[PDB]
């Protein structure tokens, strides 16, 4: 990790 | 014509000119993800990108992931398909060639972190919010968010994903 881990951020596609 | 084939960062032109495609996707479907963090993951020796290329050339979707091979599961980093290829079935299409890829690869699960909408369309792509894989197998391995939904998905041996 220095920036790491395998990750999303999908919050509500309705946008 | 349609191609799902697993990227590469090699350091050649031709690869890093379609991850970087694959990159601004996804920063562009994935408003909420710091940019220089999607960066971060595609780029870095540990992931892999399977991509959709249309022609063999364009690309229009894909998926991040990372697999942590002797405890067999993988983590999905990053999934989407450029504004003008959705709602094509082409991020259905992708799942499957990925869990297939993946089930080939020897992998027993596969993990992914969920938010809002997310959670639902991972459970219509097979993820369960319940693991029947045990946590310690993850723990050290994955990071555990709190604010986040960890969902799972196993994949049998012998059942035909993908097509
Ligand atoms: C999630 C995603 C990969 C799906 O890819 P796709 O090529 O559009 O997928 P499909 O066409 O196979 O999807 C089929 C269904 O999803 C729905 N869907 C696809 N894109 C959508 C959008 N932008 N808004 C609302 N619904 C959408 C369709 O209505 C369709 O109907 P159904 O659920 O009754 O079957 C795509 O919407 C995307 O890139 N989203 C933004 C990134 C994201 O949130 N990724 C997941 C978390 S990292």
């Amino acid at each position: 990790a220095r920036k790491s881990t395998g990750g999303k951020a999908p919050r509500k596609q309705l946008a | 014509l349609l191609d799902f084939d697993i990227l590469t960062n090699d350091g050649t032109h031709r690869n890093m000119k379609l991850l970087i495609d694959l990159k601004n996707i996804f920063s562009r479907q994935l408003p909420k993800m710091p940019k220089e963090y999607i960066v971060k993951l595609v780029f870095d020796r540990h992931h892999e990108s399977m991509v959709i290329l249309k022609n063999k050339q364009k690309v229009i979707g894909g998926i991040c992931f990372r697999q942590y091979k002797p405890q067999r599961f993988a983590e999905v980093a990053f999934l989407a398909v450029t504004a003008n290829e959705q709602v094509r079935g082409y991020g259905t299409r992708l799942m499957n060639k990925f869990k297939d890829h993946m089930q080939k690869q020897n992998i027993e699960y596969l993990l992914t972190y969920a938010d809002n909408f997310a959670i639902g369309y991972f459970k219509k792509q097979g993820f369960t919010k319940e693991h029947r894989m045990p946590q310690e197998k993850w723990k050290g391995y994955i990071k555990d968010y709190d604010g986040g939904t960890l969902m799972e998905c196993y994949i049998h041996p012998y059942v035909d994903y993908g097509r």
